[PDB]
Formats: C-alpha cells, sequence, structure tokens
RNA sequence: ACCGAUAGUGAACCAGUACCGUGAGGGAAAGGUGAAAAGCACCCCGGAAGGGGAGUGAAAUAGAACCUGAAACCGUGUGCUUACAAGUAGUCAGAGCCCGUUAAUGGGUGAUGGCGUGCCUUUUGUAGAAUGAACCGGCGAGUUACGAUUUGAUGCAAGGUU
RNA sequence: UAACUUGGGAGUCAGAACAUGGGUGAUAAGGUCCGUGUUCGAAAGGGAAACAGCCCAGACCACCAGCUAAGGUCCCAAAAU
RNA sequence: GACAAUGGUAGGAGAGCGUUCUAAGGGCGUUGAAGCAUGAUCGUAAGGACAUGUGGAGCGCUUAGAAGUGAGAAUGCCGGUG
C-alpha cells in the first residue's frame, strides 16, 4: 500500500452502531419501553423471582 | 396537468331562459332548475367558475304538491334568541310569498360554498305570470325530465 | 475532540424554512412551526395527486353525460353504446372532441347509437 | 384572566389601525410668521 | 385536422404541428418517430376507428429526451414514530408532430 | 442631492416616537417644522431638533434651497434598551424595559 | 489524532471578586478597533447627546458599546392581493395581473373549486378538553476501562502465545 | 412452499371492538371472565354524514389512461328522472 | 432481457449522508479563505455543487484512522427578544 491509499482487509471492521441519534436509526428511544429500560437496567445478573 | 379544457370569463357566456312552474311538482322542478344554475349541462362545465345560464320561474304560485305537505311539510328557522325557533309556516308559505318557497327550495340544492352562493343569485321567481324581466330576451324552456 | 455544532444544523433549518416560503404568518419563519407545516404539506401532496386523479376523470364524465344529454341520450347508454361499438377512446378525449368539434363527436354518438 | 394563546402579529396590528394621532388643526399667525392651534393665543 | 393517438398509458390528441410530451421511447433524440397506434381523426373529413384505425400513422420529429421536475415524495404517520422522503423524476419525450396520417 | 441626519439612542421608546413621525412623514418641511412644533408629546421637541439639523445639512453641504425641500423619509428604530426593574408584593421583582429610539430623517430636491 | 470564550479551571478580563447569608457557607457575569492611534484638525444643526460634510485608513457600510454580525423581534418602501365571509392555514385544480432564471415542459401573487381536526408523549384508543413547548440561538443523554461470550478478519497450526 | 436444529440479538407479559359458543350479571352494560374467527393496535385507500375495532381492499414511485369491489346512480354529488 | 417482491409500532438486520480532529497524497486562497446572505442548481434520502453580495485569512478534495459526530419537545440550563 502506498499509505495514502491504505485498505483494511475485506471483510474485517464494521462500523459501530450509534444507538439514540434519530429515528431513522431506527434506534430513538434506544431500545425497550418502559420497564427496565430505566439506567439502572437491573436484571439481577442471574435470577427469576 | 396537461392537454383538459378550463373555460375563462374570456370564454364564457350565459343565456337566460323562463320557465313555467304550474303543473310543476316542488322538488323536480326544483333540481332542474339548480342543474341549469350550476352549468351542468354545457360540455364547457368546469368547477371553478360559474358556467350556469340564468333561470326566471314563472307563476310561481302555481306549484304542486304531494302528501300532507301544505300541512305536514313544516319549515322550520330559529332566530338565534332563547325559544326563538319559528315553525310559523307550512307548505302554505305557497299562499305566501311562494317566490321564497321556490327560491330556498332550489337554493337548498345548490353547494354551501360562495361560488355556488353567487350562482344562487342567477334565480329568479315568480308568483304572478309576467315578469320584469323581458329586457334581457329570454328564452322559453321547457322542463325535460 | 470537540465537536462543535456549527453551521449544519442553521443550514437545515435554512432549508426546511425555505420550503415554506408561501405560509402564513409564523409559519414561514419559525423553524418547527414550518417544519410541522411542511410534512403535512407533503402528505397532501401525496395524498392529492392521486385524488387529482379522480377529480379529473370524473370532471370528464360530467362533460361527456352533458354532450350526450344534449343528443337525446344518457352516458349510460351512451358509453354502454360505444363498447359494444368497439370504441375505445378515453374520456378525455371525449370531453376534448365535444368541445374542439361538435360534429365529429354527433358522428360518434350516432355510430354508438347503433349496436342498440 | 390570562390570555389563551398569545396575539399573533397581524392581529396585533389590526388591533393598533384606530392608534394614531390626530395632525393639529393649525392657523397661521398673521405677519407673526410662526404657527398656532385653532382659536387659541398668537403668542 | 386533429388526430388521437394511443401512445402511454394513454391517449393524446395532437393537432399536428404541435409541441407534444409522453413517456420516454426510448429512440434517439432528433430522429422522427411514428405513433401507429390511431384512434381517430378530426376536420372536414372524419376517420373514426374501431380500436385503430386501419393504417394512418401519425409522424413526429423527436425533440427531447428529458426528465421532468423533482417531486419530494414525503410521507409520515403521525404519533407513532414514522416518515419517510424519496425523490422523484419522471423522465419523458417531447416531440412535435408532422404530418398526421401520412 | 436629498440630505440626512439622524439622532442616535434618543431616550424616547420607539412606539411613541413612531406616533409622532407618522403625521411628519412625507409632508413638505415647513409644515412639517409647524405640525412638530404643535402636538404635545416628547417626541415632538426631539424630532425638531433632528429635522433641523437635517435642513442644516441640506442647506450647508449640498447648496440647494431649504424652501422647496421635503421629507422624504422619517423612521424610528429600535435602539439598545436599558434593563430595570422594579420591586412587587411578596418579594419578587419584575422587569421594566426603558428602550431607546434611533431617529433617522431625511429631506429632498428633485431626483436630481 | 485535549478546550478554543455557554468550551477549557469557579476564575483567558484586578475571582473566591461583584453579589447573597448572622455565620459556616454559596458565588457570577464580563476576551477580540487597527498593520500602526494614524482615535475623525476643520465647518455645520444642537445645551449637550448625536449627526451631515471635510479628513486618517486597504477597509470606519473597521468610529470605540468598535472583526465577522445568523435567527427571533422592530421598522420604512411597496409588485400582486383583500371589506357577503365560518379559515390546524396547507395541498390539488386555476383565471387575472406583474416579472424574467444556475433556461426549465420558468418566477411572484392568487378570484374561484375539490380535499384536509398541528407535533411530541403516553396509550386498548388522543383533533383531544391527557402531557410537554412563548418564540429564536447556543448548550443538553449507551461512554470508557477491565473481564466474559459470540461473529467477522488476519498470522501460525498439533500447536498458538507471551 | 415451507419446516425443523443449533448459535448472536431482541421487544412483548395494560389490550380494544365486531361476529360467535359459553360462565358471572338481570338472556343489564361501550360489563366481566374463557373458546373460535376477523379487524384495530402497528393499515393509509373507498363505503357507513361524521365515526381505531363494521363492509370493500393491503399504499415501491410517477400519469389529466382503462376495468372493477363495498356502496351507489333527482340536486348538493360521479353515475338510471 | 423477461419474472416476482417492496404499508408498518416495539424491535432485528443492512447500506449510506454530514460534523470535528489526524496520516499520507494531491490541491485552492489578498487577482480574495472560512463564515454569512440571496438564487429558478444537482442526487432515491441524509445531503453536494455553482454564481453573485458580504467578509478580510484561512480552507477543501482523495484514501484510511479516531470521535466531546447530528436536537424540537426533558414544567431541561444560560442569553436574547416577544
Ligand atoms: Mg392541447
Ligand atoms: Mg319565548
Ligand atoms: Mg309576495
Ligand atoms: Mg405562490
Ligand atoms: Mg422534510
Ligand atoms: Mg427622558
Ligand atoms: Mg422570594
Ligand atoms: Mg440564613
Ligand atoms: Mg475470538
Ligand atoms: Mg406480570
Ligand atoms: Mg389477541
Ligand atoms: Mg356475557
Ligand atoms: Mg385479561
Ligand atoms: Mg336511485
Ligand atoms: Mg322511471
Ligand atoms: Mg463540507
Ligand atoms: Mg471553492
Ligand atoms: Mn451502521
Ligand atoms: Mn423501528
Ligand atoms: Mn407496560
Ligand atoms: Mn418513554
Ligand atoms: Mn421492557
Ligand atoms: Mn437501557
Ligand atoms: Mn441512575
Ligand atoms: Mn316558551
Ligand atoms: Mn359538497
Ligand atoms: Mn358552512
Ligand atoms: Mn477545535
Ligand atoms: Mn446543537
Ligand atoms: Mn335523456
Ligand atoms: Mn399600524
Ligand atoms: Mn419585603
Ligand atoms: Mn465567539
Ligand atoms: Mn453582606
Ligand atoms: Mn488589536
Ligand atoms: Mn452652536
Ligand atoms: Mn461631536
Ligand atoms: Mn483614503
Ligand atoms: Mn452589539
Ligand atoms: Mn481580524
Ligand atoms: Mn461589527
Ligand atoms: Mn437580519
Ligand atoms: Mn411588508
Ligand atoms: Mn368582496
Ligand atoms: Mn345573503
Ligand atoms: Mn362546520
Ligand atoms: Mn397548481
Ligand atoms: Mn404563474
Ligand atoms: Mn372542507
Ligand atoms: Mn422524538
Ligand atoms: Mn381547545
Ligand atoms: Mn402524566
Ligand atoms: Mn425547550
Ligand atoms: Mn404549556
Ligand atoms: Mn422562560
Ligand atoms: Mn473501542
Ligand atoms: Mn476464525
Ligand atoms: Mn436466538
Ligand atoms: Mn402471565
Ligand atoms: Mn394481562
Ligand atoms: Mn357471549
Ligand atoms: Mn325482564
Ligand atoms: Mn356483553
Ligand atoms: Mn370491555
Ligand atoms: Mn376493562
Ligand atoms: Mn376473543
Ligand atoms: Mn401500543
Ligand atoms: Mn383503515
Ligand atoms: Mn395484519
Ligand atoms: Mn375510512
Ligand atoms: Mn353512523
Ligand atoms: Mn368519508
Ligand atoms: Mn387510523
Ligand atoms: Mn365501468
Ligand atoms: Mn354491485
Ligand atoms: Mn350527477
Ligand atoms: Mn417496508
Ligand atoms: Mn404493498
Ligand atoms: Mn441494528
Ligand atoms: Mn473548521
Ligand atoms: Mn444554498
Ligand atoms: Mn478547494
Ligand atoms: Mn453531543
Ligand atoms: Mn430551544
Ligand atoms: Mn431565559
Amino acid at each position: 500500500m502506498k499509505l495514502h491509499e491504505l485498505k483494511p482487509a475485506e471483510g474485517s471492521r464494521k462500523e459501530r452502531n450509534r444507538v439514540g441519534r434519530g429515528v431513522a436509526t431506527g434506534n430513538g428511544k434506544t431500545s425497550g419501553r418502559g420497564h427496565k429500560g430505566q439506567k439502572a437496567r437491573s436484571g439481577g445478573g442471574v435470577r427469576p423471582g | 396537468m396537461r392537454q383538459t379544457f378550463m373555460a375563462n370569463e374570456s370564454n364564457i357566456e350565459r343565456k337566460w331562459y323562463v320557465i313555467d312552474a304550474e303543473g310543476q311538482t316542488l322538488g323536480r322542478l326544483s333540481s332542474e332548475v339548480a342543474s341549469i344554475l350550476r352549468g351542468k349541462n354545457k360540455v364547457t362545465y368546469t368547477p371553478h367558475v360559474d358556467t350556469g345560464d340564468y333561470v326566471i320561474v314563472i307563476n310561481a304560485s302555481k306549484i304542486e304538491f304531494t302528501g300532507n305537505k301544505e300541512t305536514d311539510k313544516v319549515y322550520y328557522r330559529h332566530s338565534n334568541h332563547p325559544g326563538g325557533i319559528k315553525s310559523i309556516t307550512a307548505g302554505e308559505l305557497r299562499r305566501t310569498n311562494p317566490e321564497r318557497l321556490i327560491e330556498n327550495s332550489i337554493k337548498g340544492m345548490l353547494p354551501s360554498t360562495r361560488l355556488g352562493e353567487k350562482q344562487g343569485k342567477k334565480l329568479f321567481v315568480y308568483g304572478g305570470a309576467e315578469h320584469p324581466h323581458a329586457a334581457q330576451q329570454p328564452e322559453n324552456y321547457e322542463l325535460r325530465g | 475532540p470537540r465537536v462543535k455544532g456549527g453551521t449544519v444544523t442553521r443550514a437545515r433549518r435554512k432549508k426546511t424554512i425555505k420550503l415554506a416560503k408561501g405560509y402564513f404568518g409564523s409559519k414561514h419563519t419559525l423553524y418547527k412551526v414550518a417544519k410541522q407545516q411542511v410534512m403535512k404539506s407533503g402528505q397532501y401532496a401525496f395524498r392529492d395527486r392521486r385524488q387529482r386523479k379522480r377529480d379529473f376523470r370524473k370532471l370528464w364524465i360530467t362533460r361527456i353525460n352533458a354532450a350526450a344529454r344534449q343528443h337525446e341520450m344518457s352516458y349510460s347508454r351512451l358509453m354502454n353504446g360505444l363498447k359494444k361499438a368497439g370504441i375505445d377512446i378515453n374520456r378525455k378525449m371525449l370531453s376534448e372532441i365535444a368541445i374542439s368539434d361538435e360534429k365529429a363527436f354527433a358522428q360518434l354518438v350516432t355510430k354508438a347509437k347503433d349496436a342498440l | 384572566a390570562v390570555p389563551k394563546r398569545r396575539t399573533s402579529k397581524t392581529r396585533k396590528n389590526k388591533r393598533r389601525t384606530h392608534f394614531k394621532i390626530s395632525v393639529p388643526g393649525m392657523t397661521e399667525c398673521p405677519n407673526c410668521g410662526r404657527e398656532y392651534k385653532l382659536s387659541h393665543r398668537v403668542c | 385536422m386533429f388526430a388521437i393517438i394511443e401512445t402511454g398509458g394513454k391517449q393524446i390528441k395532437v393537432e399536428e404541428g404541435q409541441e407534444i410530451f409522453v413517456e420516454k421511447l426510448d429512440v434517439n433524440e432528433g430522429d422522427t418517430f411514428t405513433f401507429d397506434k390511431v384512434l381517430f381523426v378530426g376536420g372536414d373529413s372524419v376517420k373514426v376507428g374501431a380500436p385503430t384505425v386501419e393504417g394512418a400513422t401519425v409522424t413526429a420529429t423527436v425533440n427531447k429526451q428529458g426528465r421532468g421536475k423533482k417531486i419530494t415524495v414525503f410521507t409520515y404517520k403521525r404519533r407513532k414514530n414514522s416518515k419517510r422522503k424519496k425523490g422523484h423524476r419522471q423522465p419523458y419525450t417531447k416531440l412535435t408532430i408532422d404530418k398526421i396520417n401520412a | 442631492m436629498e440630505a440626512k441626519a439622524v439622532a442616535r439612542t434618543i431616550r424616547i421608546a420607539p412606539r411613541k416616537v413612531r406616533l409622532v413621525l407618522d403625521l411628519i412623514r412625507g409632508k413638505n418641511a415647513a409644515e412639517a417644522i409647524a405640525i412638530l412644533k404643535l402636538t404635545n408629546k416628547a417626541s415632538s421637541p426631539v424630532i425638531e431638533k433632528v429635522l433641523m439639523s437635517a435642513l442644516a445639512n441640506a442647506e450647508h453641504n449640498y447648496d440647494m434651497n431649504t424652501d422647496e425641500l421635503v421629507v422624504k423619509e422619517a423612521y424610528a428604530n429600535e435602539g439598545p434598551t436599558l434593563k430595570r426593574f422594579r420591586p412587587r408584593a411578596q418579594g419578587r421583582a419584575s422587569a421594566i424595559n426603558k428602550r431607546t429610539s434611533h431617529i433617522t430623517i431625511v429631506v429632498s430636491d428633485g431626483k436630481e
């Protein structure tokens, strides 16, 4: 490669998904609704009731 | 939006016609006259302008009914004052100012719009057999239907 | 590296607001109001194209009905008569003939009364 | 009681159309060369 | 002396000598297209076809092969979170007629 | 050609000055000084001193005769407001805007 | 591969200061003329303020509250338009009048017709008389570190790795 | 023309009406609780004046082209005096 | 070339637009940068140019890297103005 013409190997490295950046992203509630999509987000680690 | 005709004020003409209400039922004579007034009879009809010709109604007094109209057909109206409703007339509006019984009965078939309001101004109803407007030189029109 | 918000936003809004050039009062200056008004404007536009098809068709129909009532004949009968005559002209055309050439239209009509 | 909606620009100015003041009724002082209100002193 | 050709999805009334527009014809600009589906013809003598008056082409030069004004297609659902914008420019063909029935 | 003068940051708030100018605007200059001298509002003496100045520049910097001069325009524009307050009931204090007016005026000849 | 005056220290300015509290304590705002001060001699209206000429300057339509100078908001001028009309304000259809472009099946306005109860949020369901927003601007919310797992990519491979 | 297996990621756990088989209620409820079907939710379009849940029918985009569905065809209002 | 499929909330998947910084390459700029304003401009969208006016000194483009990367709503915070 000539350095100003770098190319990452095909199939390596996809763009990270930024949630919460507008609606047509499909992610504007971010994810979930009204439960423990709360910021504590406590699934308790590994338990039911 | 390409190719269909639309009629201008530059490109339009309204004839005058006279009509003998005598022997005619209210509703039928009415709807036909409305069709005349709205211009839906010329093929140069176009909705957004008045393509309608003028109508003069004659011998209005002699208009017909059926059933128990004259008695059972109340014409209510309300004065926008409390208890101000006034039925105070039946089909016997024909007996007293039938020019209005006919005028309102036809006007009631024209649209609420200001255009269909201005087309209602092209009507001229008279209970008597002779009319003022001979100066416009109307042609007689036989009701079809 | 901190990224300032400059340009981009205000430009997006000036585009939106420019779309609202026709609008009354604040609908032509405030971004939000103009934005809502423009969205609704677009929805109206879409349905209104799909509508405008209808409106024009019904107009040609009524013109024809008029033109054939002139020849002592029902629109229903006129068109059924053409269809059984094998004539396949569109209504916009028939209204236009009825306005630009009375003779040819009458000729079509007498053609239509045949095969009945 | 408080307004339920804000007054429009166009509205507010339609209301203001009767808010001018009168051009004074003004006779010219003879020979003194100034000017003054009608039926007032010539100063 | 007008006449009626079935040319796009639809029918067209052309006075001969007249600029007209239609859906794209995939014909080279300046070359002369000849519409074969003629339905009717006006004037002093009036041929009126079944479908298609037999024979009788209408001829025209091709003028332009442009695309029309963009119209943005925007729509949305209220409250529920969705909207959709798409641009659109329908292609056309301007042609001017010469010698109807020729 | 057609001379002007301006009074920046006049203490009177613009709505008021506009009430006077609107009488003044467009009239012949002489008439205007009269009307100005006879109206009873604060803006009247202010606008007076301004129209006088404008006539001065017009005679002096442009050699035109004063008599044929006409008030081509006059107008007041928002100028920065001094911001104060008055104390009110129960310890709240509410704002007062003492706003100001820039008063321009322009006199005239013909097109040339 | 940190900030660039709402950022970065609370503090780029005589900041723990104005200001508040009895006190402990709490705690702001506020940077930019120009290359050079050359900071408008002089005349003019004015009590001054301010201003028009005359001038310095590349520029003062860079003049001190001074680079650029957006939007809200206030005004002057007007081309088209409006005083029989029931308006979520637009859209589709369309005369009339006026204009002339990033030249294209042009721009402004709009008599009249058809259609049409904003947006969020929350909801079984909101034109909703359920919630939020006076307007405009700036700022304002899935990050990083370290483990775990899985996918893709690459190097080797009964070996791989520090 | 699907199914199932295994692995990464989910949201959901307030439902509503109409038909229909039933329990509770009063063969009361725009009632409540279950079975079945559809539609809404998450579905615009046409019809039912208007009218999420009814009837017709599922909108990639453009047209001033035709046929039809429910429902309609004297005037408002397209089409049968 | 025919032939199909393309309503959609929670949500899954995919492909992209634009912001600032960096690397390298190739450029533009006092004969006028960015920014701001005006326009009938091009693209399927985010969005990209172009001319004129303003401004008076810094900017793009190509490829790849990395992000304090995108606002209309929080009785949001500060400023201005109704
Ligand atoms: Mg033509
Ligand atoms: Mg009483
Ligand atoms: Mg009488
Ligand atoms: Mg317009
Ligand atoms: Mg939009
Ligand atoms: Mg004072
Ligand atoms: Mg207090
Ligand atoms: Mg205390
Ligand atoms: Mg791994
Ligand atoms: Mg539960
Ligand atoms: Mg269910
Ligand atoms: Mg039951
Ligand atoms: Mg239940
Ligand atoms: Mg019937
Ligand atoms: Mg019969
Ligand atoms: Mg850019
Ligand atoms: Mg450039
Ligand atoms: Mn992505
Ligand atoms: Mn989604
Ligand atoms: Mn819930
Ligand atoms: Mn929520
Ligand atoms: Mn949940
Ligand atoms: Mn979460
Ligand atoms: Mn927390
Ligand atoms: Mn009583
Ligand atoms: Mn109607
Ligand atoms: Mn009404
Ligand atoms: Mn920076
Ligand atoms: Mn921002
Ligand atoms: Mn008949
Ligand atoms: Mn006023
Ligand atoms: Mn006190
Ligand atoms: Mn700054
Ligand atoms: Mn103290
Ligand atoms: Mn300096
Ligand atoms: Mn002096
Ligand atoms: Mn001085
Ligand atoms: Mn000089
Ligand atoms: Mn300032
Ligand atoms: Mn500088
Ligand atoms: Mn400045
Ligand atoms: Mn401005
Ligand atoms: Mn104006
Ligand atoms: Mn009027
Ligand atoms: Mn009246
Ligand atoms: Mn109503
Ligand atoms: Mn139009
Ligand atoms: Mn026009
Ligand atoms: Mn309506
Ligand atoms: Mn949102
Ligand atoms: Mn209300
Ligand atoms: Mn609540
Ligand atoms: Mn807010
Ligand atoms: Mn509120
Ligand atoms: Mn506030
Ligand atoms: Mn990382
Ligand atoms: Mn592998
Ligand atoms: Mn799974
Ligand atoms: Mn359960
Ligand atoms: Mn449940
Ligand atoms: Mn039951
Ligand atoms: Mn009983
Ligand atoms: Mn029940
Ligand atoms: Mn129930
Ligand atoms: Mn319930
Ligand atoms: Mn059920
Ligand atoms: Mn829901
Ligand atoms: Mn539906
Ligand atoms: Mn479904
Ligand atoms: Mn419906
Ligand atoms: Mn009903
Ligand atoms: Mn309906
Ligand atoms: Mn719905
Ligand atoms: Mn049919
Ligand atoms: Mn049927
Ligand atoms: Mn009809
Ligand atoms: Mn889809
Ligand atoms: Mn579909
Ligand atoms: Mn995803
Ligand atoms: Mn930059
Ligand atoms: Mn632009
Ligand atoms: Mn460049
Ligand atoms: Mn951010
Ligand atoms: Mn805001
Ligand atoms: Mn504030």
